[PDB]
């Protein structure tokens, strides 16, 4: 009928930075109605190895290099030197 | 080992579509090939003053609020052979993921299982004629890597996604 | 026409630095980085 994929989620305050190799801590929430509605537009995967060209291929979620996030939008572009 | 104590403030982070235009004596060349696939000699192409409305969303394993493929699901990687390299996937249709600070994110079961078989219709083998495609979840590593981490309403969410990547197809 | 593009950039390195510098001005924490 209306089967939805419920994913357990957690709000952390101490995080490993994505900018550079660091750690950061933010204040706890103040709002009691944090609400987001995003549109999955993609996926960033990775494949299991040691089974090259064989019958199965395992693919797991990935991410981490935020560059790979800009790359998905900028792929079709390029800067050429103009006179 | 630099520690910095700033007046940690409760602000609200909002994404402003960023347009990137031509930098100095350079020119931006947009490839118009509806299904341009990464590296290669783009046939249909043209100069532009600025790219397009790019929404800088920081998050893991799931690209959100961005550009979709206008034709079919297109994947891209530097080397589809080296298992160590990230494979980006551009989706055909958008999927929704509604989340709240109350600890959960729900996404339509049907909508997402469909995109999975679509992505499955072309994995590593390279749109391979056929073989078994398996979706498992993260092997391990940082919380931001092992879970769909993102900044929702200013707060940092770490959504457990074992349920999105745990299935088998052919 | 008939040009070349790839898994390199345009604004990948640029944008990355704009966004890193955008986050800094916005979401301020209490940082800790290792030199």
């Amino acid at each position: 009928g209306s089967d939805t994929i419920t994913l357990p989620c957690r709000i952390k305050q101490i995080i490993n930075m994505w900018q550079k190799v660091g750690k950061a801590m933010y204040a706890p929430p103040i709002s009691g109605q944090i609400r987001c509605s995003s549109n999955i537009t993609g996926l960033l995967l990775t494949r299991d190895g040691g089974n090259s060209n064989n019958e199965s291929e395992i693919f797991r979620p990935g991410g981490g290099d935020m560059r790979d996030n800009w790359r998905s939008e900028l792929y079709k572009y390029k800067v050429v030197k103009i006179e | 080992t630099s520690v910095i104590t700033q007046a940690c403030p409760k602000v609200s982070f909002e994404p402003i579509p960023i347009h990137y235009c031509a930098p100095a004596g350079f020119a931006i060349l947009k490839c118009n090939n509806k299904t341009f696939n990464g590296t290669g000699p783009c046939t249909n192409v043209s100069t532009v003053q600025c790219t397009h409305g790019i929404r800088p969303v920081v998050s893991t394993q799931l690209l959100l609020n961005g550009s979709l493929a206008e034709e079919e699901v297109v994947i891209r990687s530097v080397n589809f052979t080296d298992n160590a390299k990230t494979i980006i996937v551009q989706l055909n249709t958008s999927v929704e993921i509604n989340c709240t600070g109350a600890g959960h994110c729900n996404i339509s079961r049907a909508k997402w299982n469909n995109t999975l078989k679509q992505i499955a219709s072309k994995l590593r083998e390279q749109f391979g004629n056929n073989k078994t495609i398996i979706f498992k979840q993260s092997s391990g590593g940082d919380p931001e890597i092992v879970t769909h981490s993102f900044n929702c309403g200013g707060e940092f969410f770490y959504c457990n996604s074992t349920q999105l990547f745990n299935s088998t197809w052919f | 026409t008939e040009n070349f593009n790839m898994w390199k950039n345009d604004m990948v390195e640029q944008m990355h630095e704009d966004i890193i510098s955008l986050w800094d001005q916005s979401l301020k924490p209490c940082v800790k980085l290792t030199p």
